[PDB]
């Protein structure tokens, strides 16, 4: 609920904005052989542990 | 002095104002540039005319 | 698991949890619409309660 009209009306969040399970940032998109995919880039702590 | 303090914190600030057509965009966007809003002040005179 | 593990007392025993079991709790549903209608601040409500 955002506000209530004196008319007796109701203003929901869905009535002013799309609610969508999205991502934190859309800057990063990964593709394996073209096919959409994700992944994990693993770095190395200074002090391997080879 | 509170009014002065607040006026400083309001008129001398650095705000984040996103990008023109950042991520995510609509399909076919050809323009992506950052947006500048209020920046910090740099001289005596600038604080002078607050 | 705790039920099946008590059916093999010939190679396993004293099968039990170590934590705690579910206990009754008191749910207080704060109707937001009525809270706005009556003209009370939700912050006031939660603060008073806690």
């Amino acid at each position: 609920l955002l506000k209530v009209n004196q008319d007796g009306s109701r203003v929901l969040l869905r009535d002013v904005a799309k609610i969508e399970l999205g991502g934190e940032n859309y800057d990063i998109i990964a593709e394996f052989n073209g096919q959409p995919a994700s992944g994990l880039g693993i770095k190395l702590a200074t002090g391997a542990n080879a | 002095p509170v009014d002065v303090i607040t006026a400083i914190k309001a008129q001398n600030a650095q705000v984040a104002a996103g990008q023109l057509g950042g991520t995510p965009p609509v399909k076919g966007q050809q323009l992506n540039a950052s947006i500048i809003a209020q920046t910090r002040l740099t001289s005596t005179e600038e604080f002078g005319k607050i | 698991l705790l039920a099946e593990a008590a059916k093999h007392p010939d190679m396993l025993t004293s099968v039990r949890p170590n934590g705690l079991e579910d206990t009754p709790q008191f749910k207080i549903d704060i109707d937001q619409e009525k809270a706005q209608a009556l003209g009370v601040s939700i912050n006031d409500i939660n603060t008073t309660l806690g």
